[PDB]
RNA sequence: GACGGAAGGGCACCACCAGGAGUGGAGCCUGCGGCUUAAUUUGACUCAACACGGGGAAACUCACCAGGUCCAGACACAAUAAGGAUUGACAGAUUGAGAGCUCUUUCUUGAUUUUGUGGGUGGUGGUGCAUGGCCGUUCUUAGUUGGUGGAGUGAUUUGUCUGCUUAAUUGCGAUAACGAACGAGACCUUAACCUACUAAAUAGUGGUGCUAGCAUUUGCUGGUUAUCCACUUCUUAGAGGGACUAUCGGUUUCAAGCCGAUGGAAGUUUGAGGCAAUAACAGGUCUGUGAUGCCCUUAGACGUUCUGGGCCGCACGCGCGCUACACUGACGGAGCCAGCGAGUCUAACCUUGGCCGAGAGGUCUUGGUAAUCUUGUGAAACUCCGUCGUGCUGGGGAUAGAGCAUUGUAAUUAUUGCUCUUCAACGAGGAAUUCCUAGUAAGCGCAAGUCAUCAGCUUGCGUUGAUUACGUCCCUGCCCUUUGUACACA
């Protein structure tokens, strides 16, 4: 949907920090903790990098479980031009 | 909050269940078999006894940061207590997916219906498997019939303790020409399992005494 | 305050009656190795938590009553515990899940 | 109408071949000498057949 | 092999013969038709569809009839936006929704792709004669089978049997068979016996700290939101015992039987439950799977918004039931019983009471995330004592009418109850036709399930409890031997 991307790059602001890009099942209820923007209207550029790989897929239970593959630098060189080897291919914990 | 006795054990399945709903779909390629839970107050023991347990390192931080925070954030855990942890499955006769999975790369070529079949399950038939039952179905030939109903083993069951010795497993794949579906059924043995009755009720062995004792003219013993 | 015997309603609760007997076992018998004085084991009644539908996928033919079900095995104790005992208790007395947290009080 | 059952007809005669001169006509020291150092799986299989081995041998005094 | 209006065997309260509950009579919910409405979405139509699909459906559901906005068009590959793409829009003309639905129309609007040949496949859309998984039925049943040997060139057969018993292909006994692997049986539960235990008020005990009082017939009714708490048997089970058709007479191929009698908590696989084998139904589920081959469609949608009829519309048909035809009954007083549970989480569920009003119920309170409180579920059905009489009635409450409350943003085509107006049918019910043999047939009623609210329903839970057959082939159904078969989608 036609609508700016300050919206969509505070919630990959929220997948790099940790690690999650994870959407609620509801229409017009637009509050899913820690992922503050709404429910539905999110997974509209979500998929839109999904057609050329770059996120993993499962639906199960309607949980949203689309979080980024290892092609998650070239993208993010430009989207959010952000330097890698911090939620990177490489973003280790600690050991574990 | 403030937890009833009627809200974490009839609730088990609200978390173990939501791991083995989790790997049973996202990446079972790993040959899931099972969580070992000894669930510790802020921490979360996640035990992938699997086949592929050589991804519990990786590249430390690829694919398990993940998987730290997927399951541990749909239900929304707090992070600060997800550990990861896993070891190498073994002794592969005695699983439903050992060969479940043993079969679940080999449905795109074009082996035969029987031929892997009776022949990977011989790592128990010769080692504790009495009686097996496969099938599998779906469409293989376009016809009214499709259904292969292998048979094989030497047959004990049942005597009702079914569940000490029985493993199960339901497969599926999304093929050219409609799903196909791979059920299963691996007799594990009570014998080679070494845990409690050592048979159900057939093996039952009878030692032999002394030779009965004669008339005996008898005896001077005092020690 | 530190080391005093004053009554407390130590509570446990399982799934299967083995291992939740095992617990409260070597509990007592850990009450031996200081003796705590004590009216001690309450054998407390154990639960049914019936369910009953039909698990037929289909409104067809004679229809079909099954259960499936929890057992809720449970010992509520009357013990007169001291503050050393309560603390290693997370990783003694092990078995699959588990669970425990006391109010130290009775009266 | 409750006539007995066959593996546990059967598996006597691999047993009271054994240790046949003893389980007498009172059935009470025998009932447990039936259930002497086997490896049983419960009480009322044996109890069984030793009521197997009750009625069995008792009869062998009717020729 | 399958059949037969062929014998023979057996066995069947999913058929009888005694029975004990009866049905379909009325009215009325609750389905399935049809009726037709513009709409009554849809599957299931043979026991084996039809109080089934959780289906007690206001919205949520919802696949039909009605309307109108999001495109919710990932995009493999690329025309049109930069002196402007997408379009929300005040106030108004429409318009349930200021639904800028539509316009009257110029404020907002920027690299956030409107889309452009083509492609996500949304689908409660057809396809269970594309399917898997799953669920039923063949069958409340004894039926499967290899290893060897025997007969037959070979398909096959024998073992698995003319007898007798059984809930039984269970056992005995006869024997080209022997020895077995199954299912069943066995195994296992439970309402259980255990004052013997590891063991006691979030739980139950003789006592009685403080001891009011009837009564002195000297310990009783007791209480004491704990006083020392007296104590483990009742409450609850950690493993185990105790029962294994247990014992003698009757009759028995002396077995395989099973009874007269009974120790006993248990003599009927204890009564009843529980998973139940080979082989398959073009059984059924694609209207629960975001698993679905293909095909209709892919945003002018069969997704998806938000209010109405609906599945709840009417000669009539058939399916499950509920109140009853009252006077071992009805009304009024006295006494008074269960177990199952499921109960609030950062929200408002179960709830005795206080006080109010006749109820419906309402405000502060009583305890409870739970052997704490509900609730001692004193309820009905029940026991005892006063009032009603041959009538459509002190049985009955269909039918419509008015008023008061409860739930829900939201109650009209009425969510339910409450108080009065309306006060009927119907009298034991046709050629049609079921279930069921001991705390079970029967009587009645509470949890839970769908649950905001809506049980005349369905599981269970229980409180009180007879019968007579004591079993069998004519009707109906199923397995086995023998024959016959021009049949094999038999």
């Amino acid at each position: 949907m036609l609508m700016p991307k300050e919206d969509r790059n505070k919630i990959h602001q929220y997948l790099f920090q940790e690690g999650v890009v994870v959407a609620k099942k509801d229409f017009n209820q637009a509050k899913h903790e820690e992922i503050d923007t709404k429910n539905l209207y999110v997974i509209k550029a979500l998929q839109s990098l999904t057609s050329k790989g770059y996120v993993k897929t499962q639906f199960s239970w309607q949980y949203y479980y689309y979080t980024l593959t290892e092609e998650g630098v070239e993208y993010l060189r430009e989207y959010l031009n952000l330097p890698e080897h911090i939620v990177p291919g490489t973003y280790i914990q600690e050991r574990n | 909050a403030l937890i009833s006795k009627k809200r974490k054990l009839v609730a088990d399945g609200v978390f173990y269940a939501e791991l083995n709903e989790f790997f049973t779909r996202e990446l079972a390629e790993e040959g899931y078999s099972g969580v070992e839970v000894r669930v510790t107050p802020t921490k979360t023991e996640v035990i992938i006894r699997a086949t592929r347990t050589q991804d519990v390192l990786g590249e430390n931080g690829r694919r398990i940061n993940e998987l730290t925070l997927l399951v541990q954030k749909r239900f929304k855990y707090a992070p600060g207590t997800i550990v990861l942890y896993a070891e190498r499955v073994q002794d592969r006769g005695l699983s439903a997916v050992a060969q479940a999975e043993s079969m679940k790369f080999k449905l795109l070529n074009g082996l035969a219906i029987r031929r892997a079949a009776y022949g990977v399950v011989r790592y128990v038939m010769e080692s504790g498997a009495k009686g097996c039952e496969v099938v599998v179905s779906g469409k293989l030939r376009a016809a009214r019939a499709k259904a292969m109903k292998f048979a094989d083993g030497f047959l004990i069951h049942s005597g009702q303790p079914v569940n000490d010795f029985i493993d199960t497993a339901t497969r599926h794949v999304l093929m050219r020409q409609g799903v196909l579906g791979i059920k299963v059924k691996i007799m594990r043995d009570p014998a080679k399992s070494r845990t409690g009755p050592k048979a159900l009720p057939d093996a039952v062995t009878i030692i032999e005494p002394k030779e009965e004792e004669p008339i005996l003219a008898p005896s001077v013993k005092d020690y | 305050q530190q080391q005093q015997i004053i009554k407390i309603r130590i509570t446990l609760t399982s799934t299967k009656v083995k291992q939740l007997e095992n617990v409260s076992s070597n509990i007592v018998k850990n009450a031996e190795q200081h003796n705590l004085v004590k009216k001690g084991p309450v054998r407390l009644p154990t639960k049914v938590l019936k369910i009953s539908t039909r698990k037929t996928p289909n409104g067809e033919g004679s229809k079909t009553w099954e259960t499936y079900e929890m057992r809720i095995h449970k010992r509520y104790i009357d013990l007169e515990a001291p503050v050393q005992i309560v603390k290693r208790i997370t990783q003694i007395t092990i078995e699959p899940g588990v669970d425990v947290e006391v109010v130290v009080a009775s009266n | 109408g409750r006539v007995r059952t066959k593996t546990v007809k059967r598996a006597s005669k691999a047993l009271i071949e054994r240790y046949y001169p003893k389980l007498t006509l009172d059935f009470q020291t025998n009932k447990r000498l039936c259930d002497e150092i086997a490896t049983i799986q419960s009480k009322r299989l044996r109890n069984k057949i030793a009521g197997y081995t009750t009625h069995l041998m008792k009869r062998i005094q009717k020729g």
